[PDB]
């Protein structure tokens, strides 16, 4: 009915933790925003040549 | 210095670099004294005069 599990992969001992999140995005309790994702970056060391 | 090569003592040789000398020259990981080898290249002009 009710509740959605998550299982632990690196869990400590036996912990089970409840938790609620309403549907609006502000009712959580720990809020993760990102501000930009991944951004590659590439160049070559001229003294050396070797990518990096 | 001639005369040693002559009795074997001394033999010419043209060697190559290691690959793991090679890699990692003038900065990579955590080397410190491996400066590459150079060249180039001079260009100077010559004068002259004519007489009667």
């Amino acid at each position: 009915g009710k509740y959605r599990v998550y299982i632990d992969q690196y869990a400590k001992q036996d912990y089970f933790t409840v938790g609620y999140k309403g549907p609006n995005e502000m009712d959580a309790g720990i809020y993760y925003a990102p501000y930009v994702a991944l951004t590659p970056l590439r160049g070559s060391d001229p003294k050396n040549f070797q990518p990096v | 210095i001639k005369k040693q090569m002559e009795a074997g003592a001394l033999v010419e040789i043209a060697e190559g670099m290691a690959t793991s000398i090679a890699e990692l020259q003038e900065g990579f990981n955590g080397s410190t004294d491996n400066p590459w080898n150079e060249m180039g290249f001079r260009i100077d002009k010559q004068v002259i005069e004519a007489k009667s």
